């Protein structure tokens, strides 16, 4: 439902 | 949010979302209230009957958005968790007593025109708002109706309601640390927070200073946008000690 | 902090939202 966020935050 | 509208932008721009890194989801709202700390409802972070129990490593929290499922690239600023701080006293085993919560971002964030602190209440601004018939504003992302979600953004207007009858609209117990919210059927309008709504922010303007406080969390609720239920909102004033004793000894 | 409850777009401009008169009417 969410567009993706940066990969950046995830790691 | 029930029977709100869309949010005109930057009406909020201390309206933050907690964000569920796997699988990537709306976790429930919250306030900034300064460059480093986010206040939001304790039940946003733990409810065992739930099985929620959530450690910094499992969120982030997204801040100045409008849309709920964009990325709102050059807008919103996505930051991680330091620390989370429950209420010691919070009640999750009866009534959602003393339901509020502080999280320390790792990094400052950078204010803007779509990011911006609340204030939270003194004892005067606390003692002259919170009167029955006054009108706060509850802004959030949250289910449109009981029983689909917004595109942006919701906020209602709605008043607060005199506690004896808080009081007699729930069996739930109510306590000084809770306030209600909202019309009642012989009013007309209608308006209530609602799940995925948690731990977003309950605003008054000042007409003193005119500036936005923070005065209640959206809490709990039966159902959403019942006739002769009410919203119930953590008096944040009254655990403002508390508020202030954390970031003390932590900011 | 100092700046706290001010907005940008809105108090820092001295621009209303659709909806705040509404609130200072209740506060009689
Ligand atoms: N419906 C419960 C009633 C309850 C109250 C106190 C203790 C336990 C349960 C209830 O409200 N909860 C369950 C835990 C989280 C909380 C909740 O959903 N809050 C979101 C705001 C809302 C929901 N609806 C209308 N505003
Ligand atoms: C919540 O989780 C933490 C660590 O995951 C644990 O120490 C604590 O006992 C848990 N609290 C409850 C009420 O289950
Ligand atoms: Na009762
Ligand atoms: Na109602």
């Amino acid at each position: 439902d969410f567009e993706e966020i940066p990969e950046e935050y995830l790691q | 949010i029930v029977e709100g509208s869309d949010a005109e932008i930057g009406m909020s721009p201390w309206q933050v979302m907690l964000f569920r890194k796997s699988p990537q989801e709306l976790l429930c709202g919250a306030s900034l209230i300064s460059d480093r700390w986010v206040l939001t409802a304790a039940h946003c972070l733990l409810y065992p009957p739930w099985d929620k129990n959530f450690t910094e490593n499992d969120l982030l929290v997204r801040i100045g958005k409008h849309s709920r499922t964009r990325y709102e690239r050059n807008i919103e600023k996505i930051s991680m968790l330091e620390k989370i701080y429950i209420h010691p006293r919070y009640n999750w085993r009866e009534n959602l007593d003393r339901d509020i919560a502080l999280m320390k971002l790792k990094k400052p964030v950078a204010f803007s025109d779509y990011i911006h602190p609340v204030c939270l209440p003194d004892r005067e601004t606390a003692a002259s708002l919170l009167q029955a018939g006054y009108k706060g504003r509850v802004t959030g992302w949250g289910n449109l109706k009981e029983t689909g979600q917004p595109s942006v953004l919701q906020v209602v207007n709605l008043p607060i309601v005199e506690r004896p009858v808080c009081k007699d609209s729930t069996r739930i117990r109510i306590t000084d640390n809770m306030f209600c919210a909202g019309y009642k059927p012989d009013e007309g309008k209608r308006g209530d927070a609602c799940e995925g709504d948690s731990g977003g922010p309950f605003v008054m303007k000042s007409p003193f200073n005119n500036r936005w406080y923070q005065m209640g969390i959206v809490s709990w609720g039966e159902g959403c946008d019942r006739d002769g239920k009410y919203g119930f909102y953590t008096h944040v004033f009254r655990l403002k000690k508390w508020i202030q004793k954390v970031i003390d000894q932590f900011g | 902090e100092a700046d706290c409850g001010l907005r940008p777009l809105f108090e820092k401009k001295s621009l209303e939202d659709k909806t705040e008169r509404e609130l200072l009417e209740s506060y009689i």
